Protein backbone atom coordinates (compact mmCIF):
# COMPACT_ATOMS: atom_id res chain seq x y z
CA UNK A 1 0.00 0.00 0.00
CA UNK A 2 2.84 2.50 0.69
CA UNK A 3 4.31 1.99 -2.66
CA UNK A 4 4.13 4.34 -5.57
CA UNK A 5 3.57 2.19 -8.46
CA UNK A 6 0.14 1.50 -9.52
CA UNK A 7 0.65 -1.21 -12.01
CA UNK A 8 2.88 -2.72 -9.49
CA UNK A 9 0.89 -3.43 -6.34
CA UNK A 10 -2.00 -4.93 -9.03
CA UNK A 11 0.53 -7.53 -10.57
CA UNK A 12 0.53 -8.90 -7.32
CA UNK A 13 -2.58 -9.57 -5.16
CA UNK A 14 -6.11 -7.58 -4.31
CA UNK A 15 -5.52 -6.50 -8.28
CA UNK A 16 -9.15 -5.60 -7.77
CA UNK A 17 -9.15 -3.45 -4.86
CA UNK A 18 -5.41 -1.69 -6.00
CA UNK A 19 -7.30 -0.90 -9.09
CA UNK A 20 -10.12 0.70 -7.18
CA UNK A 21 -8.12 2.57 -4.86
CA UNK A 22 -5.68 4.08 -7.96
CA UNK A 23 -8.41 4.93 -10.16
CA UNK A 24 -10.79 6.56 -7.53
CA UNK A 25 -7.21 8.94 -6.27
CA UNK A 26 -6.51 9.61 -9.65
CA UNK A 27 -3.27 7.87 -9.52
CA UNK A 28 -0.47 8.24 -11.64
CA UNK A 29 1.93 5.55 -12.61
CA UNK A 30 5.55 6.56 -13.88
CA UNK A 31 6.41 3.25 -15.33
CA UNK A 32 10.24 2.43 -13.62
CA UNK A 33 9.42 -0.46 -12.20
CA UNK A 34 10.21 -3.80 -13.56
CA UNK A 35 6.26 -4.74 -13.29
CA UNK A 36 5.03 -1.43 -15.25
CA UNK A 37 7.97 -1.79 -17.61
CA UNK A 38 6.67 -4.88 -18.85
CA UNK A 39 2.95 -4.30 -18.82
CA UNK A 40 3.38 -1.57 -21.12
CA UNK A 41 6.11 -2.88 -23.67
CA UNK A 42 9.13 -0.91 -22.25
CA UNK A 43 12.75 -2.39 -21.31
CA UNK A 44 12.97 -2.28 -17.70
CA UNK A 45 15.18 0.28 -16.07
CA UNK A 46 17.80 -1.93 -14.61
CA UNK A 47 21.52 -3.80 -15.96
CA UNK A 48 21.71 -3.49 -19.47
CA UNK A 49 19.16 -0.87 -19.56
CA UNK A 50 20.24 2.10 -17.61
CA UNK A 51 21.50 4.34 -20.18
CA UNK A 52 21.70 5.48 -23.46
CA UNK A 53 24.01 5.49 -26.59
CA UNK A 54 23.68 8.86 -28.44
CA UNK A 55 25.06 7.68 -32.16
CA UNK A 56 27.01 11.09 -32.74
CA UNK A 57 26.52 12.81 -36.13
CA UNK B 1 2.70 35.75 -56.21
CA UNK B 2 3.04 31.60 -55.28
CA UNK B 3 6.80 32.38 -53.45
CA UNK B 4 6.48 31.18 -49.66
CA UNK B 5 8.69 29.98 -47.38
CA UNK B 6 7.84 27.56 -44.26
CA UNK B 7 9.94 26.85 -41.60
CA UNK B 8 9.13 23.79 -39.82
CA UNK B 9 10.58 20.62 -37.90
CA UNK B 10 10.09 17.26 -38.51
CA UNK B 11 10.93 13.92 -37.17
CA UNK B 12 13.01 11.68 -39.38
CA UNK B 13 14.44 8.07 -38.55
CA UNK B 14 17.49 7.39 -40.81
CA UNK B 15 18.36 3.62 -41.39
CA UNK B 16 21.75 2.85 -39.62
CA UNK B 17 23.04 2.29 -44.07
CA UNK B 18 22.84 6.18 -44.27
CA UNK B 19 25.28 6.79 -40.96
CA UNK B 20 28.92 7.97 -42.70
CA UNK B 21 26.10 9.81 -45.35
CA UNK B 22 23.62 11.19 -43.73
CA UNK B 23 22.65 14.34 -45.63
CA UNK B 24 22.74 11.71 -48.89
CA UNK B 25 19.91 9.68 -46.99
CA UNK B 26 18.11 11.85 -44.58
CA UNK B 27 16.37 12.86 -48.41
CA UNK B 28 16.69 9.93 -50.47
CA UNK B 29 13.14 8.12 -49.50
CA UNK B 30 12.30 10.24 -46.08
CA UNK B 31 11.73 13.35 -47.55
CA UNK B 32 12.05 13.18 -51.42
CA UNK B 33 8.79 10.75 -51.05
CA UNK B 34 6.09 13.89 -50.99
CA UNK B 35 8.34 16.24 -53.63
CA UNK B 36 5.52 18.36 -54.33
CA UNK B 37 3.09 16.13 -53.10
CA UNK B 38 0.02 18.26 -51.44
CA UNK B 39 0.21 18.53 -47.49
CA UNK B 40 -2.52 18.95 -45.51
CA UNK B 41 -0.76 19.59 -42.30
CA UNK B 42 0.05 22.66 -43.56
CA UNK B 43 -1.59 22.75 -47.41
CA UNK B 44 1.77 22.96 -49.00
CA UNK B 45 2.90 21.41 -52.08
CA UNK B 46 7.16 20.22 -50.83
CA UNK B 47 8.79 21.65 -54.05
CA UNK B 48 12.52 20.79 -52.50
CA UNK B 49 13.81 21.16 -49.31
CA UNK B 50 16.64 23.38 -49.99
CA UNK B 51 18.67 22.56 -46.22
CA UNK B 52 17.66 19.49 -43.84
CA UNK B 53 19.91 19.88 -40.64
CA UNK B 54 19.81 18.13 -36.65
CA UNK B 55 19.89 20.53 -33.93
CA UNK B 56 22.07 17.80 -31.76
CA UNK B 57 23.05 14.04 -31.47
CA UNK B 58 20.42 11.08 -32.38
CA UNK B 59 18.95 8.97 -29.93
CA UNK B 60 18.91 5.36 -30.95
CA UNK B 61 15.92 3.37 -29.05
CA UNK B 62 16.43 0.58 -27.46
CA UNK B 63 15.74 -2.52 -30.03
CA UNK B 64 15.09 -0.60 -32.85
CA UNK B 65 18.04 -0.20 -35.11
CA UNK B 66 16.98 3.03 -36.36
CA UNK B 67 18.71 6.23 -35.48
CA UNK B 68 15.69 8.74 -34.76
CA UNK B 69 16.14 12.44 -34.73
CA UNK B 70 14.94 15.97 -36.00
CA UNK B 71 14.72 17.96 -38.90
CA UNK B 72 14.49 22.03 -39.34
CA UNK B 73 13.91 22.45 -42.96
CA UNK B 74 12.73 25.47 -44.69
CA UNK B 75 9.77 24.42 -47.43
CA UNK B 76 9.76 26.39 -50.58
CA UNK B 77 6.10 26.44 -51.58
CA UNK B 78 3.94 27.69 -53.97
CA UNK B 79 0.54 28.69 -52.35
CA UNK B 80 -2.42 29.39 -54.56
CA UNK B 81 -5.10 30.26 -52.11
CA UNK B 82 -8.45 31.53 -51.78
CA UNK B 83 -8.57 34.99 -52.32
CA UNK B 84 -6.45 34.89 -55.38
CA UNK B 85 -7.28 35.44 -59.04
CA UNK B 86 -4.58 33.12 -61.25
CA UNK B 87 -4.33 32.11 -64.63
CA UNK B 88 -4.79 29.03 -66.53
CA UNK B 89 -3.66 26.88 -69.78
CA UNK B 90 -6.51 26.69 -72.10
CA UNK B 91 -6.35 23.57 -74.25
CA UNK B 92 -9.30 21.86 -74.47
CA UNK B 93 -12.76 22.54 -74.20
CA UNK B 94 -15.30 20.66 -72.31
CA UNK B 95 -19.00 20.89 -70.76
CA UNK B 96 -17.52 18.94 -67.48
CA UNK B 97 -14.41 21.15 -67.58
CA UNK B 98 -11.76 23.13 -68.50
CA UNK B 99 -8.50 22.17 -68.69
CA UNK B 100 -0.19 26.78 -65.28
CA UNK B 101 3.60 26.54 -65.83
CA UNK B 102 2.72 23.32 -67.65
CA UNK B 103 2.45 21.31 -64.28
CA UNK B 104 -0.36 22.39 -62.24
CA UNK B 105 -3.68 21.10 -63.26
CA UNK B 106 -7.05 22.92 -63.20
CA UNK B 107 -10.17 21.98 -63.01
CA UNK B 108 -13.97 24.14 -64.15
CA UNK B 109 -16.96 22.10 -63.43
CA UNK B 110 -19.70 23.76 -65.08
CA UNK B 111 -22.18 25.99 -63.08
CA UNK B 112 -19.14 28.17 -62.25
CA UNK B 113 -19.17 30.49 -65.42
CA UNK B 114 -21.40 33.46 -66.68
CA UNK B 115 -24.85 32.02 -68.02
CA UNK B 116 -25.14 34.62 -70.49
CA UNK B 117 -22.68 33.26 -72.51
CA UNK B 118 -23.86 30.38 -74.71
CA UNK B 119 -21.23 27.19 -76.16
CA UNK B 120 -20.80 25.85 -79.69
CA UNK B 121 -19.10 22.20 -79.94
CA UNK B 122 -15.93 23.67 -81.81
CA UNK B 123 -15.24 26.45 -79.89
CA UNK B 124 -17.21 28.59 -77.42
CA UNK B 125 -17.43 32.14 -77.46
CA UNK B 126 -17.84 34.52 -74.55
CA UNK B 127 -20.23 37.87 -74.61
CA UNK B 128 -18.86 40.34 -77.79
CA UNK B 129 -17.95 36.95 -79.64
CA UNK B 130 -14.13 37.36 -78.39
CA UNK B 131 -12.62 34.05 -78.94
CA UNK B 132 -9.98 33.81 -75.54
CA UNK B 133 -7.43 30.54 -75.11
CA UNK B 134 -5.00 31.91 -73.31
CA UNK B 135 -4.02 32.46 -69.61
CA UNK B 136 -6.02 34.69 -68.27
CA UNK B 137 -8.51 35.04 -65.07
CA UNK B 138 -9.13 32.18 -63.01
CA UNK B 139 -9.96 32.55 -59.13
CA UNK B 140 -9.72 29.25 -57.83
CA UNK B 141 -11.04 28.66 -54.35
CA UNK B 142 -12.33 25.27 -53.97
CA UNK B 143 -8.92 23.30 -53.74
CA UNK B 144 -9.36 19.45 -54.23
CA UNK B 145 -6.22 18.14 -52.14
CA UNK B 146 -6.70 14.04 -51.89
CA UNK B 147 -6.16 12.59 -55.24
CA UNK B 148 -3.57 11.59 -56.44
CA UNK B 149 -2.99 13.78 -59.22
CA UNK B 150 -5.01 16.97 -57.21
CA UNK B 151 -7.09 19.80 -58.94
CA UNK B 152 -7.23 23.49 -58.59
CA UNK B 153 -10.94 24.48 -59.26
CA UNK B 154 -10.67 28.17 -60.96
CA UNK B 155 -12.96 30.65 -61.18
CA UNK B 156 -14.18 33.61 -62.53
CA UNK B 157 -17.17 35.00 -60.70
CA UNK C 1 32.43 13.26 -14.51
CA UNK C 2 31.85 11.45 -11.12
CA UNK C 3 30.85 8.07 -12.19
CA UNK C 4 33.36 5.14 -12.56
CA UNK C 5 35.13 5.56 -15.86
CA UNK C 6 35.29 1.91 -16.50
CA UNK C 7 32.40 0.27 -18.60
CA UNK C 8 29.92 -1.71 -16.75
CA UNK C 9 28.85 -5.29 -18.29
CA UNK C 10 25.52 -3.83 -18.70
CA UNK C 11 27.00 -1.47 -20.61
CA UNK C 12 29.34 -3.93 -22.44
CA UNK C 13 26.20 -6.06 -23.49
CA UNK C 14 24.05 -3.26 -24.91
CA UNK C 15 26.75 -1.73 -27.01
CA UNK C 16 27.71 -4.63 -28.49
CA UNK C 17 24.48 -5.23 -29.06
CA UNK C 18 23.58 -2.12 -30.52
CA UNK C 19 26.62 -1.73 -32.77
CA UNK C 20 25.97 -5.62 -33.84
CA UNK C 21 22.26 -4.77 -35.17
CA UNK C 22 23.65 -1.66 -36.47
CA UNK C 23 26.45 -3.81 -38.94
CA UNK C 24 23.21 -6.26 -39.40
CA UNK C 25 21.13 -3.48 -41.30
CA UNK C 26 24.48 -2.74 -43.51
CA UNK C 27 26.24 -0.25 -41.57
CA UNK C 28 29.82 0.42 -42.48
CA UNK C 29 32.33 -1.83 -40.77
CA UNK C 30 35.20 0.41 -39.48
CA UNK C 31 37.49 -2.70 -38.45
CA UNK C 32 38.52 -4.49 -41.77
CA UNK C 33 36.47 -8.45 -40.91
CA UNK C 34 38.35 -10.89 -41.93
CA UNK C 35 36.25 -13.35 -43.59
CA UNK C 36 33.46 -13.67 -40.57
CA UNK C 37 29.96 -13.66 -40.70
CA UNK C 38 28.69 -12.71 -37.09
CA UNK C 39 27.94 -9.33 -36.51
CA UNK C 40 28.69 -9.85 -32.79
CA UNK C 41 32.06 -11.13 -33.50
CA UNK C 42 32.48 -8.40 -35.56
CA UNK C 43 31.42 -5.89 -32.89
CA UNK C 44 33.70 -7.49 -30.64
CA UNK C 45 36.31 -6.83 -33.13
CA UNK C 46 35.58 -3.12 -32.86
CA UNK C 47 35.21 -2.42 -29.35
CA UNK C 48 38.45 -3.93 -29.06
CA UNK C 49 39.63 -1.28 -31.14
CA UNK C 50 38.09 1.20 -29.74
CA UNK C 51 36.26 2.14 -32.64
CA UNK C 52 32.60 2.48 -31.58
CA UNK C 53 30.89 6.36 -32.16
CA UNK C 54 28.30 5.49 -29.97
CA UNK C 55 27.69 7.58 -26.33
CA UNK C 56 26.36 5.92 -23.39
CA UNK C 57 24.16 8.37 -21.39
CA UNK C 58 23.98 7.16 -17.95
CA UNK C 59 21.48 8.00 -15.69
CA UNK C 60 21.37 9.45 -12.35
CA UNK C 61 18.06 8.68 -10.06
CA UNK C 62 17.22 11.87 -10.20
CA UNK C 63 17.05 12.87 -13.95
CA UNK C 64 20.09 14.42 -14.63
CA UNK C 65 22.85 12.15 -16.82
CA UNK C 66 25.86 12.59 -18.09
CA UNK C 67 27.31 11.27 -21.49
CA UNK C 68 30.24 9.37 -21.83
CA UNK C 69 32.04 7.98 -24.84
CA UNK C 70 32.38 4.55 -25.46
CA UNK C 71 35.79 5.38 -26.48
CA UNK C 72 36.75 7.20 -23.47
CA UNK C 73 35.85 4.26 -21.44
CA UNK C 74 38.57 1.55 -19.45
CA UNK C 75 36.92 -1.71 -21.64
CA UNK C 76 38.25 -4.43 -18.99
CA UNK D 1 9.48 1.03 -39.30
CA UNK D 2 8.30 1.35 -35.53
CA UNK D 3 5.85 3.80 -33.60
CA UNK D 4 9.11 5.06 -32.52
CA UNK D 5 6.62 6.88 -29.78
CA UNK D 6 7.49 5.56 -26.09
CA UNK D 7 5.18 5.94 -23.31
CA UNK D 8 6.00 8.17 -20.27
CA UNK D 9 3.18 7.09 -17.49
CA UNK D 10 -0.14 5.90 -17.19
CA UNK D 11 -2.93 7.68 -14.79
CA UNK D 12 -5.77 5.76 -13.56
CA UNK D 13 -9.04 8.14 -13.93
CA UNK D 14 -13.27 7.49 -14.42
CA UNK D 15 -14.64 7.90 -17.42
CA UNK D 16 -17.10 11.21 -17.37
CA UNK D 17 -20.27 9.22 -18.77
CA UNK D 18 -20.49 11.86 -21.43
CA UNK D 19 -16.98 11.03 -23.01
CA UNK D 20 -17.97 7.88 -23.02
CA UNK D 21 -20.50 8.80 -25.68
CA UNK D 22 -18.59 9.65 -28.50
CA UNK D 23 -16.76 6.32 -27.45
CA UNK D 24 -19.84 3.98 -28.93
CA UNK D 25 -20.15 3.11 -32.06
CA UNK D 26 -24.14 1.90 -31.47
CA UNK D 27 -27.00 1.34 -28.87
CA UNK D 28 -27.08 -2.38 -28.86
CA UNK D 29 -30.73 -3.31 -28.25
CA UNK D 30 -31.23 -7.19 -28.94
CA UNK D 31 -31.57 -9.87 -26.04
CA UNK D 32 -30.67 -12.77 -28.20
CA UNK D 33 -27.13 -12.50 -29.68
CA UNK D 34 -26.99 -15.96 -31.12
CA UNK D 35 -28.43 -16.36 -34.97
CA UNK D 36 -30.59 -19.74 -35.58
CA UNK D 37 -27.35 -21.20 -37.22
CA UNK D 38 -24.84 -19.06 -35.63
CA UNK D 39 -23.91 -15.63 -37.04
CA UNK D 40 -24.21 -12.39 -35.26
CA UNK D 41 -27.86 -11.16 -34.94
CA UNK D 42 -28.07 -7.66 -35.68
CA UNK D 43 -28.52 -4.88 -32.81
CA UNK D 44 -27.22 -8.39 -30.67
CA UNK D 45 -24.32 -8.06 -28.55
CA UNK D 46 -22.22 -9.70 -31.41
CA UNK D 47 -22.53 -7.28 -34.27
CA UNK D 48 -20.81 -6.08 -37.14
CA UNK D 49 -20.15 -2.23 -35.82
CA UNK D 50 -18.39 -3.47 -32.58
CA UNK D 51 -16.48 -4.79 -34.80
CA UNK D 52 -15.66 -8.29 -36.87
CA UNK D 53 -15.10 -11.01 -33.81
Amino acid sequence: RSNSSPLQQMTFETSFQFLKQATMLGSHDELRSPSACLVVGKVVRGGTGLFELKQPL
Amino acid sequence: SCLVAGPHQRHIALSPRYLNRKRTGIREQLDAELLRYSESLLGVPIAYDNIKVVGELGDIYDDQGHIHLNIEADFVIFCPEPGQKLMGIVNKVSSSHIGVHGCFNASIPKPEQLSAEQWQTMEINMGDELEFEVFRLDSDAAGVFCIRGKLNITSLQ
Amino acid sequence: RITTPYMTKYERARVLGTRALQIAMCAPVMVELEGETDPLLIAMKELKARKIPIIIRRYLPDGSYEDWGVDELIIT
Amino acid sequence: NMPWRRLQGISFGMYSAEELKKLSVKSITNPRYLDSLGNPSANGLYDLALGPA
